């Protein structure tokens, strides 16, 4: 059932048992994960999921584009299945579950027999059971919610509260640091100092002489910062002019649309598919098929997909997305910083772009909601509906995800946390999934610390 | 759709927590118990 | 890439003189919103843990 | 409307694995 209050409530009960099921995926006895480390793919991953050993809850964000993939659809024509009895909509949705399924099983082993995958890098076969009962229940929440037509308010709150969890795991981590302080900021401080540190906060900031090792850790406050400014500046500009309103009666109240609004929804999944890639990447290259003669032919020299003798991420796609990684700090090749923001500001407003269609905001969808909750009819000529309305809903929702983008390359920059390139895609969040939380509510706000 | 029309279950989540709290503990040492 | 330029340096010039920033009161209002709600993301990951390690061996006590 | 959603769904497919 559609209901703002809802959607958001289902998502938050989901919440709590990520963190629950979380600590034995963690460590539990003497195992281990043999590579994988980054940050910008991690943050991605990161749908209420960190530790070592990758894509706990992975395949249950996935779900929700599945539904949409066919839910709204319609073309390559299998409409309404040669399926014996019938029912569609409903059959296309647990086509959709199929999908999903699937993606599961290659990460996970399989028995030998029927096993179809595997013989690469893989297995965390008990280590994904314990997330995939948390994302089970809310796969099954997704299934009868939606009974074939859904949507939901899930994506945005799982992988900004992950963070916060992070930064506190980090904390409780072991960097080899002397036994510790006792309330400074992790690591990296002297044994004189971290007898001092407990006690409460004088020293610090105001001292005789402090830190300096190796920080890691003052470049974790100061990265919050230089978001947060920008941010809340642009959740703050707005196009109203609604007069008369709500038919006779007459009474105003203003609409506001940000117009960074429905504008920063496709820039989290532009983020989300090129650092996965990266990731990804040296399985194909160097140790699935084919790409071995095939690699020299491609790659003229100039950057070709599946490049010849790559080490780290393969070159090509990875090689413009990137470069050291330095945490910011060599950025001079005057060829790998300057392809990496553009790369990214064109890929954001092309996202923008299509999500303006049927899977968001388009001004044919807003005439007939003001149609509904008439403006007063809004003041209008004597038809001419079709242009009026239409010509800066384009233009803002390009604008919203375009800005969004140019500036997440940039922040990458100027200083991510302990992790360096993680922050700054889960902040950007938390500040638009506020508004959907309470504002949409249309009545009061969030739930919990009542009660009953 | 699913066959089952109770499907999701209040039931189902409990029983997963009830294998979950004997494999976690038994097995395993988290509060000075027996590993085995 | 000329099209989205184009788009975005069109759209900036009316947007900066017809709107106004969050008029004093109101970026202040959302960010204590966000600090108060940053609070309960991490801090839940924070209990759980002081409860769980200290009962094997005593290290901080939970 | 299909063939924006596939675009969208072979990037999410790579995500997954």
């Amino acid at each position: 059932k559609i209901q703002f209050k809802e959607k958001v409530l289902w998502t938050a009960i989901t919440l709590f048992i990520f963190l629950v099921c979380c600590q034995i995926p963690l460590f539990g006895i003497m195992s281990s994960d043999s590579a994988d480390p980054f940050y910008w793919m991690r943050v991605i991953l990161a749908s209420n999921r960190g530790t070592l050993m990758e894509l706990g809850i992975s395949p249950i964000v996935t779900s929700g584009l599945i539904m949409q993939l066919l839910a709204g659809a319609k073309i390559i024509e299998v409409g309404d299945t040669p399926k014996d009895r019938a029912l569609f909509n409903g059959a296309q949705k647990l086509f959709g579950m199929i999908i999903t399924i699937g993606q599961s099983i290659v990460y996970v082993m399989t028995g030998m027999y029927g096993d179809p995958s595997e013989m690469g890098a893989g297995i965390c076969l008990l280590i994904t059971i314990q997330l995939f009962v948390a994302g089970l229940i809310v796969l099954l929440l997704d299934e009868l919610l939606q009974k074939g037509y859904g949507l939901g308010s899930g994506i945005s709150l799982f992988i900004a509260t992950n963070i916060c969890e992070t930064i506190v795991w980090k904390a409780f981590s072991p960097t080899t640091v002397n036994t510790g302080r006792g309330m400074e900021f992790e690591g990296a401080i002297i044994a004189l100092f971290h007898l001092l540190a407990t006690r409460t906060d004088k020293v610090r900031a105001l001292r005789e002489a402090f830190y300096r090792q190796n920080l890691p850790n003052l470049m974790n406050l100061i990265a919050t910062i230089f978001v947060f400014a920008v941010v809340i500046y642009f959740q703050g500009f707005r196009v109203d002019l609604p007069i008369k309103s709500a038919r006779y009666r007459g009474q105003y109240n203003t609409y506001p649309i940000k117009l960074f609004y429905t504008s920063n929804i496709p820039i989290i999944l532009q983020s989300a598919l090129v650092s996965n890639l990266y990731v990804i990447s040296q399985m194909l290259s160097a140790r699935f098929s084919g790409n071995l003669l095939v690699s020299l032919l491609g790659t003229w020299s100039d950057t070709s997909s599946g490049g010849p003798a790559r080490a780290y991420p393969v070159g090509g796609l990875c090689h413009y997305l990137s470069p050291p990684e330095s945490f910011g700090s060599v950025l001079e090749d005057p060829v790998h910083a300057v392809v990496y923001i553009v790369f990214m500001l064109g890929s954001c407003a092309f996202f923008s772009k299509t999500w303006i269609e049927v899977s968001g905001s388009s001004a044919k969808d807003v005439a007939k909601q003001l149609k509904e909750q008439q403006m007063v009819m809004r003041g209008h000529r004597e038809t001419s509906m079709v242009h009026e309305l239409n010509r800066y809903i384009p233009t803002a929702a390009a604008f919203g995800g375009l800005c969004i983008g140019a500036l997440s390359v940039l922040a990458d920059f100027l200083g991510a946390i302990g992790s360096g390139t993680g922050i700054l895609l889960a902040v950007t969040i938390i500040y638009q999934y506020f508004e959907i939380f309470v504002k949409e509510q249309s009545e009061v706000g969030s739930m919990g610390a009542l009660l009953f | 759709e699913d066959s089952p029309g109770l499907k999701v279950g209040p039931v189902p989540v409990l029983v997963m927590s009830l294998l979950f709290i004997a494999s976690v503990f038994m097995l395993h040492i988290w509060g000075k118990y027996t590993r085995s | 890439f000329v099209e989205p330029s184009r788009q975005f340096v069109k759209d900036s010039i009316r947007l900066v003189k017809r709107c106004t920033k969050p008029d004093r009161k109101e970026f202040q209002k959302i960010a204590m919103a966000t600090a108060i709600g940053f609070a309960i993301m991490g801090f839940i990951g924070f209990f759980v843990k002081l409860i769980h390690i200290p009962i094997n061996n005593i290290i901080v006590g939970g | 409307v299909f063939i924006v959603s596939v675009g969208s769904f072979i990037s999410v497919l790579f995500i997954v694995i």
